């Protein structure tokens, strides 16, 4: 075949290794996590009733980001 | 009646100025460990952005390396999470508490794996960051890891005698 071929797959938002064809993806706004990836970036949890803050690149939980940022 | 605005450190030691930083220190009467609204020390926010020179300025005044903020982290924290590395070293090599908890029972050893800051992490096992201490949440270091750094630092941890057996958190 002739044609120019992408080969581009699959990763991580937060820390850019492949996904398993087992493992569901969370999609954020457009962004594809791993399920222990899609959490507060201080306790490692994932978001309680699914609410998080952005802090310069990074999100958390309700309790942190009022913890050290708000 | 009138006011006379200041630099304040915080702004200072984030934007990493050091000449503003060092006429602050001249001033023998600041408290160099007083933290912001949030407890972040001078100490904590050089550490965090990266800023090696103040850093360094801080320590040689003899600022607390342990320091903690609302969440308690120390400045040894948000280097290894932040994955500087210069300043990690700086930290150890003037005896910062390698295995200091937060308030979720997380060392920086936990930030270093979950950030993949390899060379982080690897530098923090070196000087004796214990492998296996489950946080608040039973999640060791080394969980937070992938797999690849994970089998590194357990083998650097090894080698050094540790004992691997998952830490459950107590007290
Ligand atoms: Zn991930
Ligand atoms: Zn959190």
């Amino acid at each position: 075949n002739l044609y120019f071929q992408g080969s581009a797959n699959a990763v991580c938002q937060r820390c850019q290794a492949r996904f398993s064809p087992a493992e569901r993806i969370v999609n954020s706004n457009g962004e594809l996590y791993h399920e222990h990836c899609f959490v507060c970036a201080q306790c490692f949890r994932p978001f309680p009733e699914g609410l998080f803050y952005e802090f310069e690149g990074r999100k958390y939980c309700e309790h942190d980001f009022q913890m050290l940022f708000a | 009646g009138s006011p006379e605005f200041m630099d304040d450190i915080f702004t200072q030691c984030r934007e990493g100025n050091a000449v503003a930083v060092r006429l602050w220190l001249d001033n023998t009467e600041n408290d160099l460990n007083q933290g912001d609204d949030h407890g972040f020390s001078p100490l904590h926010w050089a550490c965090r952005e990266g800023r090696s020179a103040v850093v360094e300025m801080l320590i040689m005044r003899g600022a607390r390396i342990n320091v903690m903020n609302r969440g308690d982290d120390t400045p040894l924290h948000l280097a290894a999470s932040h994955g500087h590395r210069d300043i990690v070293q700086k930290l150890l090599q003037y005896k910062a508490d390698i295995n200091a908890v937060n308030e979720h029972g997380n060392v920086p050893l936990h930030y270093a794996c979950f950030w993949g800051q390899d060379q982080v992490a690897e530098d923090l096992v070196a000087n004796g960051a214990l492998v296996s201490i489950c946080n608040k949440y039973g999640e060791m270091p080394v969980d937070k890891a992938k797999a690849p750094l994970r089998e590194l630092l357990r083998e650097r941890a090894e080698k050094m005698g540790q004992n691997l057996n998952r830490i459950p958190y107590k007290d």
